């Protein structure tokens, strides 16, 4: 009793199992009312549904509002919107995710690929040429024996991967056409090396490892089209080349990027983004970059937290970039936190100047008792404290272990301490553990001295 | 209960005892230092006069104090001693001393008091001392729990019989006696109290030979624990020896023997009785007000003296009568009168209420300002009751000249319903009448301005059976009314925001059925994220980011970032969702737009915490749509919504040559403000409505917005000490608010600066006193601070997106503590000692979101 909004079933929480029972084959679109891609796909979905209504059989097209029927979306592990899942009601234990194109044609062609054979038999060299030319990535299995063990392995890997067309040839003229003596499997693609030859034992498992690895291009341009592909993938480390289309020697610059991409194929996604484009301005702000600071590279990891990393060098030759990614992968690059430039003479005066770069080095020094003013440059309270804090530095300028310092909290990020007002005075004793003592006594030279001399016990516990 | 036994005496024997009682008042650090008080000592004769011939444990004893003296408790008083060179007679008065030394009869059955006998015409204070001493003779030699009447009233009492002692523990909370007093049940604004009463009976060879009783009273202000006090009162009764005593008297009934002993002996109650100080040469209310009024000028409400006078005057009003109050009101001018209305309403007595209700004509348009002050004062009333509710209900049912005031009445009725519901009075008659009136007034949908009134009342009353209506209105898509309903839902506790509630709120956020306003949608999502959101609840909201209109993406992102940054309840579940790259990535989390959300700490301790929260939704134009500032105060689990200040705007796009967002071209230009103060939702205030009214009012000079005195903390105890003395504990917390706004605007210069100055002055007073009528000891303290908080907004609007720099600035504040202890004699100055401390609390700025700090760098750049 669901409605046929343009010949498309409307499935709800209450009526999902009944309709799942009443069709052997069911294609469900999980969507959101506000979703742009779900809007763009909605009429093509209605077309393929309508075309199969007056010509189709048992395959029925359904849709669920995941923002209303959220139990369902969770139950079937929806990722983003839309998600299209194919249910057999012979395997209620896992539907098959649709990964192909979003045209109403691509749909029915994918549905028939469920009923037909995983690969097309290629009788001659012209049929091979055709298939290779049909897609961006194509795979041919050359197997003398079609009934072979090897060949049955390959026909399984070709049911699994649905976004690439597969062919099988047992004709020797085809084999010799692509230069294969023995049996084998070749992946063809319209980018990079163009051809990849499989090596080792012909297992379904070893095939997927080969295809998935070799199907991805070296470099991907960031666009509204590539974005969901990027964030849909499995690589959670990205390096971004901010490359303005107007820059001098665009091709040369991207060239070096493409080179470095090779050394890290399975490990780091190499992305370039047009720093000049209006759409990308928001992304530049996220990496704290200005149009004028490009070209530049930034590496980011995408987990519970997103963590950004900056190269030590500003040069963008293939070498420097590889050197960057290598040192990152080892553990030798530190997360990029906002920091000012450490002044040449940061320690010339009684009060030490700390920035984000050198904060942990000075403050969490085990042998030093460090007292830090965290301030904002425009604050009148901070301005009023400055002469007193100066006199405090002056008092301790020759001390054996006490260090008086200051940091502009608005211009430098520190992970270890949170600043809830300006100014904040925090004491970091000479200790093995990273103890921090908040100072809430009088803002007077006298109050400060009493606290410092008591080792942080008379002014704060 | 006729199986226990207490004291037994021998026939023809006179018992010779010593008796001592002393009281100490202390600042209550835990260790008693240099305190004030006094000791009353005497000899005591006890003789058995009669015993029931039926052989039952039924006796009549005679108790006499002799050689009564009054002395210092403090050993260092020296030449400052109030007792120097004065006889017991000169200290207490000839007639008092005689009264104290006249005998007393106690009729005991099974060791418990059956009747107490004394001379009728004696001072109350003195009869109390006698009752105090007599009460010690009531006891039990075996263990158990029971109900007893004595000086302390009718109390539940527990006896622990040991080898050489019996312990009498009195449950002071259970005592039935008529004593004035009150204390707010709100943990954050309240005062904690402990009362112990322990009497020990020392046993030798099965007989009592001594009685030691100690009573303690401890108070502490919850909010600030340096504000505390202690009362210690002790009693000692020791048997010295026995002598040959009067012969037993004969008779079948105790009553006949008493008439024969002396016919002036009358049965009087053993329970201690209230007595009034009886002021000698003290000025009247009008005389006091003549001095007080000098400090309560509208010009200087910010000075600590103003608040001091306000609080002091409230104490006087609490003893005055309707007529003298009404008189003062009637003769006062227009400028000071609002302050006096504050004071009179704060008094919260039958007489003060009737005086102000009489003074104020709700049909008048000349007393609008005072009508308001009256009604707000009721909102903040520290200890409201059914009588105050009844007065308000009837004012509403009566005739009211201004509809703004009619709204105000209904709004305050809301708070009173809330307060009386939290104080075990949810089923009181006037509460059920006001509930029907709100819930009912919200079903019968009348004019649009009437629905708003009821919603605001329900925003205060927070009745759970009102939730279905709130959901109806939140979903109605009725703009202003829909937001209101949403924000009201937002005030309810977590157990009321159920799945059905969240189901509705999801449809509002996601627009599954129809389009809703941005302000409504954001508020709905805030309630969801704040109330045990499911995985999918969070997931769907995260997935929406990047697919909504311009500023709404920025705002929702800011909401979520703030949940992570501040570890709010839903933190953990959000972090679960953030595991997935599809939801959490530099594309979805890269937003342009100005909207923000930031939570910080004002103060944090192991015990208490104070938070500030700023979240701002902008229009596509870059003009403010809705800002919320929230300040909460916490003590343990207990919370208090100290402040909320919401600013709304629409259709202001013409004030620059900007254009309204898609849809907003038919929206009339408007700016308003809605506020909560100390849990009370106030009546929202329109700054201007329509273009002609806007172009009509208008600049950069200060402008009063809210001005007023509030009695926030209010604790009162009247105590019957077991010794017979009278004790009073009083803790008052008053404050003066003085908010003022200024704006500079230049279209040609594309600049704007807004300054809102909140001037807050707090004074917290304590007063402890023990009175015996001939002597009085007191300990009083005053703590005061003159605080200041400023919010500044600097806008450079030449190019969208505009530069906005916001600042929250707390001024350096003076902090002053006062203490006065005294011992006094009913005439004379007595002993007085005063101390004064004066420190300075340092100022600061509070950071907002990092993007704000970035924009402040630019605004205040060196050139
Ligand atoms: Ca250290």
């Amino acid at each position: 009793a669901p409605e046929e909004e343009d010949h498309v079933l409307v499935l709800r929480k209450s009526n999902f199992a009944e309709a799942l029972a009443a069709h052997k084959y069911l294609l469900v679109e999980f969507y959101a009312p506000w979703c742009g891609h779900c809007k763009a796909l909605a009429p093509e979905y209605a077309k393929a549904a309508g075309k199969l209504k007056a010509e189709g059989s048992e395959i029925r097209l359904a849709k669920v509002d995941a923002t209303e029927e959220s139990d369902l979306a969770q139950q079937y592990g929806v990722r983003g919107y839309p998600t299209i899942k194919f249910f057999r009601n012979g395997d209620t234990a896992s539907p098959k995710e649709y990964t192909a194109g979003r045209e109403a044609d691509d749909i029915v062609n994918w549905l028939k690929k469920r009923t037909g054979p995983a690969a097309t038999t290629l009788p001659d060299g012209a049929a091979a040429e055709s298939l290779v030319e049909s897609s961006e990535v194509a795979v041919i299995g050359f197997f003398k024996d079609v009934e072979s063990d090897s060949a049955k392995q390959f026909l399984q890997a070709a049911e699994a991967i649905d976004d690439i067309p597969f062919g099988i040839t047992s004709n020797s003229d085809v084999f010799s056409k692509y230069q294969l003596d023995k049996d084998g499997v070749v992946l063809f693609k319209k980018f990079d090396e163009g051809r990849n030859n499989f090596e080792g034992e012909v297992t379904k498992e070893n095939l997927l490892d080969f295809i998935k690895h070799n199907q991805l291009p070296l470099v991907i341009e960031f666009t509204e089209q590539t974005a969901p592909k990027i964030f849909g993938g499995e690589i959670k480390t990205h390096i971004l080349l901010f490359l303005p289309k107007s820059v001098s020697d665009y091709d040369g610059k991207l060239s070096n990027f493409k080179t470095a991409a090779e050394s890290f194929k399975g490990k780091i996604l190499f992305i370039f983004i047009d720093s000049d484009h209006t759409d990308n301005q928001r992304i530049l702000e996220f990496f704290g970059l200005k149009k004028e600071e490009c070209p530049a590279v930034r590496l980011i990891t995408l987990e519970e937290e997103m963590t950004k990393y900056k190269p030590e060098s500003e040069e963008l030759t293939a070498e420097r970039i590889t050197e960057f990614c290598h040192r990152f992968l080892e553990g030798k690059i530190k997360p990029h936190l906002m920091s000012q430039e450490l002044p040449e003479d940061w320690d010339k005066q009684p009060v030490k100047v700390l920035v984000g770069k050198n904060f942990e080095d000075v403050a969490f020094d085990e042998k030093k008792n460090v007292f830090v003013e965290f301030y904002a440059p425009w604050c009148g309270h901070c301005k009023q404290l400055a002469p007193i804090w100066d006199k405090l530095g002056e008092t301790y300028k020759d001390h054996e272990n006490i260090v008086i310092a200051k940091m502009d909290s608005t211009a430098n990020e520190v992970e270890a301490v949170k600043v809830h007002s300006f100014p904040t005075l925090k004491f970091f004793p000479a200790s093995a553990d990273r103890t921090v003592i908040d100072y809430n006594g009088e803002r007077t030279l006298d109050g400060f001295k009493k606290f410092l001399e008591s080792g942080g016990q008379d002014g704060a516990g | 209960k006729g199986h226990t036994t207490g004291l037994s005496l021998n026939n023809d024997r006179l018992y010779k005892l010593t008796y001592s009682t002393e009281v100490l008042l202390d600042r209550g650090k835990g260790k008693l230092q240099d305190s004030v008080g006094y000791r009353i000592s005497s000899n005591v004769d006890v003789a058995l006069l009669w015993r029931n011939p039926d052989g039952d444990d039924d006796q009549l004893i005679q108790i006499t104090m002799k050689d009564v003296n009054v002395e210092n408790v403090n050993q260092q008083r020296g030449e400052k001693s109030i007792f120097k060179g004065k006889s017991p007679s000169k200290i207490m008065g000839k007639e008092n001393l005689e009264a104290l030394q006249r005998p007393t009869l106690l009729h005991l059955i099974h060791g418990k008091v059956k009747e107490f006998y004394s001379y009728q015409n004696e001072a109350v204070a003195i009869e109390n001392i006698k009752r105090g001493l007599a009460s010690l003779f009531q006891t039990q030699l075996s263990s158990g729990t029971t109900n007893e009447v004595d000086i302390s009233g009718n109390c539940k009492v527990t006896y622990q019989a040991h080898q050489d002692k019996v312990i009498k523990i009195k449950a002071l909370d259970s005592c039935k006696i008529a004593r004035s007093g009150f204390t707010t049940p709100n943990q954050v604004l309240g005062v904690s109290s402990k009362a112990t009463s322990v009497t020990t009976y020392k046993i030798e060879d099965s007989f009592v030979i001594a009685v030691l009783a100690e009573e303690t009273h401890n108070f502490g202000l919850n909010f600030l624990q340096t504000i505390k006090g202690k009362i210690v009162s002790k009693q000692k009764l020791e048997l010295k020896t026995t002598e040959a005593g009067p012969r037993l008297m004969s008779g079948k009934q105790a009553a006949a023997i008493i008439k024969a002993v002396d016919s002036k002996y009358t049965a009087i109650p053993i329970v201690g009785q209230v007595f009034q100080s009886h002021c000698k040469g003290c000025p009247s209310l009008s005389e006091l007000w003549r001095s007080t009024r000098k400090y309560l000028q509208p010009d200087n409400l910010s000075k600590a003296e103003a608040v001091r006078n306000f609080l002091a005057f409230i104490q006087h009003l609490r003893t005055a009568k309707k007529e003298e109050i009404l008189q003062i009101l009637k003769m006062e001018n227009k400028e000071v009168l609002p302050q006096l209305v504050d004071a009179v309403t704060s008094a919260q007595t039958s007489d003060s209420l009737e005086a102000i209700l009489d003074f104020l004509d709700f049909k008048s348009d000349s007393s609008i300002i005072l009508q308001e002050r009256f009604l707000y004062a009721c909102g903040f009333a520290s200890h409201p009751n059914e009588e105050l509710l009844r007065a308000l209900i009837s004012k509403f049912k009566g005739s009211i000249g201004s509809s703004d005031i009619r709204e105000t009445v209904m709004i305050i009725t809301g708070t009173l319903v809330r307060k009386l519901c939290q104080n075990e009075g949810c089923k009181l008659k006037a509460v059920v009448e006001a509930k029907k009136l709100i819930l009912g007034g919200l079903e019968k949908a009348e004019k649009k301005e009437d629905t708003r009134m009821y919603l605001l009342a329900l925003k205060n009353a927070l009745l759970p059976e009102g939730i279905p209506s709130l959901l109806k209105y939140a979903e109605a898509g009725e703009g202003p009314i829909s937001h209101l309903a949403t924000t009201a839902l937002q005030r309810y506790d977590l157990p009321f925001i159920t799945d059905e509630v969240k189901k509705t709120l999801n449809r509002i956020y996601h627009q599954n059925r129809k389009v809703h306003e941005k302000t409504v949608r954001t508020a709905a999502a805030a309630i969801i994220l704040n109330n045990n959101p499911s995985y999918m609840d969070v997931k769907n909201i995260l997935l929406s980011i990047g697919e909504l209109p311009q500023e709404m993406n920025k705002y929702m992102l800011a909401i979520v970032q703030d949940i992570l940054r501040f570890e709010m309840p839903a933190s953990k579940i959000v972090r679960r969702v953030l595991k997935e790259m599809v939801a959490h990535n530099y594309d979805r989390f890269s937003r342009s737009g100005s909207s923000s959300a930031y939570t910080g700490y004002i103060e944090r301790s192991p015990r208490s915490a104070s938070t500030y929260s700023l979240d701002i939704l902008y229009s596509g134009s870059g003009i403010l749509r809705r800002s919320n500032l929230n300040i909460f105060q916490y003590i343990g689990k207990a919370g208090l919504h100290g402040s909320q200040v919401v600013i709304e705007a629409q259709g202001l796009e013409a004030l620059i040559a900007a254009t309204p967002d898609e849809g907003e071209e038919n929206l009339d230009s408007y700016a308003g403000m809605s506020a909560i103060l100390f849990d009370v939702q106030l009546r929202p205030v329109t700054f201007f409505n329509g273009y002609s009214d806007l172009m009509s009012k208008m600049s950069g000079d200060p402008i009063s917005v809210v001005k007023g005195l509030i009695l926030l903390i209010d604790h009162s105890q009247e105590l019957q000490l077991q010794s017979g003395l009278k004790a009073n504990i009083e803790v008052q917390g008053g404050l003066a608010i003085d908010i003022s706004g200024a704006m500079e605007f230049s279209l040609w210069y594309r600049e704007s600066k807004t300054r809102v100055k909140n001037r807050v002055t707090v004074v917290i007073t304590t007063d402890i006193t023990v009175d015996s009528s001939f002597v009085k000891a007191g300990l009083e303290t005053s703590t005061e601070t003159e605080a200041g908080l400023e919010f500044i907004s600097t806008v450079q609007f030449s190019q969208y997106p505009f530069l906005v720099c916001m600042q929250m600035d707390k001024d350096e504040a003076p902090f002053r503590q006062f203490e006065k202890k005294y011992e006094r004699l009913s005439t004379g100055r007595g002993y007085v000692s005063q101390k004064r401390k004066e420190s300075v609390l340092a100022g600061c700025e509070f950071p907002l979101h990092q993007e704000n700090s970035e924009m402040c760098k630019v605004v205040f750049a060196p050139q």
